[PDB]
């Protein structure tokens, strides 16, 4: 750990100053710092893990779509073989990609889930697990594809039980959860009814309890509603 | 692609 | 170097595909490599390095300053005392962005710069220089402020002198040093009035000689015109 | 800030 040096509060602070200046490796590295003092983290700590991590590998998973594209290109009737290098390149991002992911469902697993009791914190970390396996089953075309698409469900199914009995259904990481585990149906278990049916339900129930939200939680929970109906509007 | 968050 | 079993051929066609992930440090990589392979560089590969380190730098940049704001602020009268690390990582993405530049200095100096006979490449390479200076002159607050300064008017200025000998007016490479030069003076030199002079003589060469231009060529031209008449207008 | 290429 090259952050074991640092203190807990500063590892925070450098975390917010990267954010700022869009240096999210270095947010990411960081908040892993944070995360091993071993400590369990508050809302803002989790959310600044999340947020560093998912904007790294956000980059690493559109740059390996485009040369995901450039290599099934390269391998249509007609092309020019170029070599080796464009499959090289690619499976070298894909390479560093499954590391960031290792990486966070390291710290997920050492020790995050098993400390996190309150349904705000377990259900943000199963989420996460889901997602982070979810970009693994992305790129796995092996021997372990089918069992990476299976801890994802796993993950998904865990936090969404616990969502749908400790949190109110207006509850913004429910709604992200179901967001993403809609996406994870549609775009990885080929289940586009089940991704439009959890999508459209779970917006549904959101709705009718928004009469009892303040005017701020109105406007987190109908943000991610918006994002239910956008996926809605392209798969139907 | 779908939205995430 | 790291690259140093990868085929010349494979390091270039890797940074045109890196450059079409946005996947510049990697493309800086490649590049680097490339360059150590020590045969001189064509035009395309020129440009490749430069897009590549433009990037790198540009986004290191941007962050330092960033940092330097929050930093100035937190130096203010009446801010609360948040101990050292502001500083302590602004001098983290400073000392990051310094490295970079020698990266790129030493190239230049390792031998591409001696090598380039020709105007095209060595007014290319000498205006790299004194562009890598500039960066180390936007940092440089110490006993070597004055000398980085000198040394990147100095590139410059060998620049110019060969631009002005062997290219005609309207050359993309010719303006796009002026530009930069004038830059230079206004923004390191804290001389306003021989950017200013530069920046409108410079446009006024080039476009007594849009006539002898193809499509092709005026537009690469007037769109290095059109930013030192941007930056006239910025200035006046 | 300034425009350079
Ligand atoms: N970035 C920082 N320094 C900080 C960010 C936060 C924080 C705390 C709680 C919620 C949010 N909410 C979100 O980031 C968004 O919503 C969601 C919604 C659901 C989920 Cl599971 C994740 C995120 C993301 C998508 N668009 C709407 C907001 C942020 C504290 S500090
Ligand atoms: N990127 C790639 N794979 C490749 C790029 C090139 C190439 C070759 C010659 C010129 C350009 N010109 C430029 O990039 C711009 O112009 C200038 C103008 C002057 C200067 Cl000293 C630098 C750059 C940059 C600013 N906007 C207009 C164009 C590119 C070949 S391959
Ligand atoms: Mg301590
Ligand atoms: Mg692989
Ligand atoms: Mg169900
Ligand atoms: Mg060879
Ligand atoms: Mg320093
Ligand atoms: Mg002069």
């Amino acid at each position: 750990g090259a952050m074991g040096s640092m203190e807990r509060a500063s590892l925070i602070q450098k975390a917010k100053l990267a954010e700022q200046a869009e240096r999210y490796e270095d947010m990411a590295a960081f908040m892993k710092g944070a995360v091993e003092k071993g400590e369990e983290l508050s809302c803002e700590e989790r959310n600044l893990l999340s947020v560093a991590y998912k904007n790294v590998v956000g980059g690493q998973r559109a740059a390996w779509r485009v040369l995901s594209s450039i290599e099934q290109k390269s391998n249509e009737e007609g092309s020019e073989e170029k070599g080796p290098e464009v499959r090289e390149y690619r499976e070298k991002v894909e390479t560093e990609l499954q590391g960031v992911c290792d990486t966070v469902l390291g710290l997920l697993d050492s020790h995050l889930i098993k400390e996190a009791g309150d349904a705000e914190s377990r259900v943000f970390y199963l989420k996460m697990k889901g997602d982070y396996y979810r970009y693994l089953a992305e790129v796995a075309t092996g021997d372990d594809k089918k069992r990476i698409i299976d801890s994802a469900r796993s993950a998904y199914q865990e936090a969404m039980d616990i969502s749908k009995k400790e949190m109110p259904p207006t509850n913004p990481i429910r709604l992200g959860l179901a967001l993403n585990f809609s996406v994870f149906h549609y775009e990885i278990a080929n289940s586009p009814e089940e991704a439009i049916s959890l999508a459209k339900t779970t917006f549904d129930e959101a709705m009718a309890d928004l009469h009892t939200l303040s005017e701020d939680s109105y406007k987190d929970s109908t943000l991610i509603m918006q994002l239910l109906r956008d996926n809605l509007t392209l798969w139907t | 692609f779908p939205a995430t968050v």
